[PDB]
RNA sequence: CGUAAAGCGCACGCAGGCGGUUUGUUAAGUCAGAUGUGAAAUCCCCGGGCUCAACCUGGGAACUGCAUCUGAUACUGGCAA
RNA sequence: GCGGCCCCCUGGACGAAGACUGACGCUCAGGUGCGAAAGCGUGGGGAGCAAACAGGAUUAGAUACCCUGGUAGUCCACGCCGUAAACGAUGUCGACUUGGAGGUUGUGCCCUUGAGGCGUGGCUUCCGGAGCUAACGCGUUAAGUCGACCGCCUGGGGAGUAC
């Protein structure tokens, strides 16, 4: 990515001045209009060792989980994700989905009973109102886990959107050792993850150049 | 493998409109006697379920520690709460001198020379914490040496 | 508060009738008294055989009477002699020819009759009732119930004032018409009196039914 | 030593305790060395004799001290700027 | 502790730019002084208020409680006393350590200045991170990180009592 690449989508951006974390004054260029303008200097260069390390971490057979719940973000990070064969959580992020994967398997287990179910039969021995009500159970069970489905185990690395929106799965990565890229704004605490990488949060356009940057470095290190 | 010593049980209570419900909670310690030790803390209606409880959460939330043939690098001491420790390494012959919280901990993490006593407060499941931060944080002269950018000897010799 | 008896309520949905005969009127009350004599007697005879269910049925001017049982070679005996004695008395009481078959129940941890016997045995036998409630919880899970549920009641241990415990592991839902929970009872007389044992067995659903 | 016992009601201020930074000098404190002395027994170490041990016993270490002399001058002190 | 306005005398604090002296500093046992209110001595003054008191409804009793008067006192001048939940229940002084929103009081620069935008000090209130604490909480005005001196503390009751 270039330096004019991300200036362009408006990479520099950040919260007003009165909404910060202080520990993120190495990546603050300055403020302008009381609003804060991130240091693009410090965030090529990262982004950068970021694409290189989860280029290794793919290239060895590494779970990649991007995670971003923002509404406005949330579409670009499904397509995204799918579009590398990795996984991805779209919705309200479950507390303890890495702290609690027994539960989540549990969960798992009863989205592959539900359809296995649904397809070799059996609704013919349920009233057809039973078969609508266990549809309706299968369709919210696939909206809440169709990232994770198929992930199988714990994850190799998390990438997060908006570090303080998701700080509950930081959280759990940092007691997992799981290491952590995250889009960290002026607002956000750096401290629980591992590669940080200085930048607008909001804007569909800059996290679409993340997200693509990301996707294409990943690619890279699966087609080995 | 790993060895798991059970280090304290206690009833507790809890009152509601129809009385007082009876709960235990048991404090356990699991360790790989080679410098690896974990505590766990469980709660339960009935003792061994507390204690399997205490079991699985103290094979995870386990540290290890840089030992040095079965005793430790140099003095430490350790603060958690009310209850201050103070440990130190002890010459071949010494065995496990330390009061009992410690001395389960001590076991189970494989120090077989160690001089220890508690200051304070007696607390078992303060002085496991303070025991278990105290080994935490001592190091060892490879990474001093890594640390302050010289060798071994440089330091030792 | 009171709840209905879990096969009482499932009879001729997920569970058949032990006795399984037609009568008119005039005999239906004679049929039903041998049918009491007979099982009566069948089992008294029988207790120390496992005998888990007897199923009488009443084909013309005849009674077949069917034992399910964990125990079959003690029924049996060698070559057939206790077949035979056991049908002898079974003609007698009933009037009518007898004829006896034996069906083994293969896993008899997961019979609700045979647990609540091992039970109400044990504790007739001088053993600590969580341990022994506990441990058919256990054997039955371990042999793959769906769910089971234990209830011993009364004078534990010989305590002054009676008190009820029970365990359960698994999932009993005794709401669901469609579920197949086997249940039975037993009682253990002791030098205290008699303590209660109730066995519930969830064993899966049934969607088809067949009655 | 906020609430468990424990900050004087508050301020000034004598005796006392401590004191910014540079240079010189002093050797008071400090450190090093040496000498004398620190009774013998007791404790400790290596041995020896009562058939073993207690016990007796040889040599040594120790007795952290005190005083004197010759040195070191970083730090504290004195004096001078 | 201080509350109409004015005058006379007086203390302290803060800021801007400089000039000057050159360690002259901090703390403090005993000591000295100030120290709300109630109180005591002398003499004034005495509107309102009001301990004590007196009366008015008042049961083996009026003591209560409520009203009607109401003295001491409250005020002044001079002495004494020297105690309070005299509390921020946080001894004095110095140094270092992420922030935010306010208040109050100086002062510099700049927009076209008034309004307005950039700083830079003093005091002060509320949130809050690290850290600390038994927790509660404290958090650049610390209860954090250290340094100097002082004042106390050592189970509760007896008792701040006896001599
Ligand atoms: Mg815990
Ligand atoms: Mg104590
Ligand atoms: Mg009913
Ligand atoms: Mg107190
Ligand atoms: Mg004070
Ligand atoms: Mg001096
Ligand atoms: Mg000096
Ligand atoms: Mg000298
Ligand atoms: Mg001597
Ligand atoms: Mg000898
Ligand atoms: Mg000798
Ligand atoms: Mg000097
Ligand atoms: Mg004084
Ligand atoms: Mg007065
Ligand atoms: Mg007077
Ligand atoms: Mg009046
Ligand atoms: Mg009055
Ligand atoms: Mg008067
Ligand atoms: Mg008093
Ligand atoms: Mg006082
Ligand atoms: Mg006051
Ligand atoms: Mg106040
Ligand atoms: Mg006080
Ligand atoms: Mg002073
Ligand atoms: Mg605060
Ligand atoms: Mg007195």
């Amino acid at each position: 990515v270039s330096m004019r690449d991300m200036l362009k989508a408006g990479v520099h951006f950040g919260h007003q001045t009165r909404y910060w974390n202080p520990k993120m004054k190495p990546f603050i260029f300055g403020a302008r209009n009381k609003v804060h303008i991130i240091n693009l200097e410090k965030t090529v260069p990262m982004f950068n060792e970021a694409l290189a390390e989860l280029n290794k971490i793919a290239s060895r057979k590494g779970k990649i989980l991007f995670v971003g719940t923002k509404r406005a973000a949330s579409e670009a990070v499904k397509d995204a994700a799918l579009s590398c064969d990795q996984f991805f959580v779209n919705h309200r992020w479950l507390g303890g989905m890495l702290t609690n994967w027994k539960t989540v398997r549990q969960s798992i287990k009863r989205l592959k009973d539900l359809e296995t179910q649904s397809q070799d039969g059996t609704f013919d021995k349920l009233t057809k109102k039973e078969a609508l009500m266990r549809t309706r159970e299968l369709e919210k069970l696939e909206n809440s886990l169709g990232g994770i489905k198929d992930m199988g185990g714990l994850p190799d690395a998390l990438f997060v959107i908006d570090a303080d929106h998701e700080h509950i799965a930081i959280k759990e990565a940092n007691n997992l050792g799981i290491p952590v890229f995250a889009i960290v704004d002026t607002n956000s605490d750096p401290d629980g993850v591992d590669f940080v990488i200085p930048g607008n949060d909001d804007a569909i356009r800059a996290v679409t150049l993340y997200l693509g940057a990301v996707a294409a470095t990943v690619r890279e290190g699966r087609s080995q | 493998e790993l060895q798991e010593k059970l280090i304290a049980v206690n009833r507790v209570s809890k009152t509601v409109k129809g009385g007082r419900i009876f709960s235990f909670t048991a404090l356990t310690v699991v360790g790989d006697g080679n410098g690896r030790v974990g505590f766990g803390y469980g709660k339960a209606r009935e003792v061994p379920a507390a204690i399997q409880k205490a079991m699985e959460k103290a094979r995870r939330n386990m540290i290890n520690v840089a030992l040095n043939n079965g005793t430790l690098q140099h003095p430490v001491k350790g603060v958690h709460t009310g209850s201050r420790v103070f440990m130190q390494p002890a010459s071949e012959g010494t065995g496990i001198i330390a009061g009992g919280a410690m001395r389960a901990v001590l076991e189970v993490a494989g120090v077989h020379n160690v001089l220890a006593k508690a200051y304070g407060s007696t607390n078992p499941i303060n002085v496991v914490r303070a025991t278990i931060d105290g080994l935490e944080n001592m190091n060892s002269p490879e990474m001093v040496a890594a640390k302050r950018g010289k060798s071994v000897e440089e330091i030792l010799g | 508060g009171q709840k209905v008896h879990p096969n009482g309520i499932r009879l001729g949905i997920v569970k058949p009738w032990n006795s399984t005969w037609f009568a008119n009127t005039k005999e239906f009350a004679d049929n039903l008294d041998s049918d009491f004599k007979v099982r009566q007697y069948l089992t008294k005879e029988l207790a120390k055989a496992s005998v888990s269910r007897i199923v009488i049925e009443r084909p013309a001017k005849s009674i077949r009477v069917t034992i399910h049982t964990a125990r079959p070679g003690i029924v049996i005996g060698k070559k057939g002699e206790d077949v035979e004695k056991l049908r002898k008395v079974v003609a007698d009481i009933a009037g009518v020819p007898a004829q006896i078959n034996i069906a083994e129940v293969r896993k008899p941890e997961l019979d609700a009759k045979l647990v609540a016997d091992s039970i109400t045995s044990q504790l007739e036998r001088r053993v600590m009732f969580r341990r022994a409630m506990k441990r058919t919880v256990q054997n039955a899970m371990r042999l793959g119930a769906k769910g089971i549920k234990v209830e011993v009641s009364g004078r534990l241990g010989g305590a002054e004032i009676a008190r009820t415990e029970w365990y359960r592991e698994g999932r009993v839902p005794l709401h669901t018409l469609r579920a197949d929970i086997d249940y039975n009872t037993s009682e253990a007389h002791t030098t205290y009196g008699v303590i209660g044992v109730k066995v519930w067995i969830f064993k899966g659903e049934i969607l088809g039914g067949m009655a």
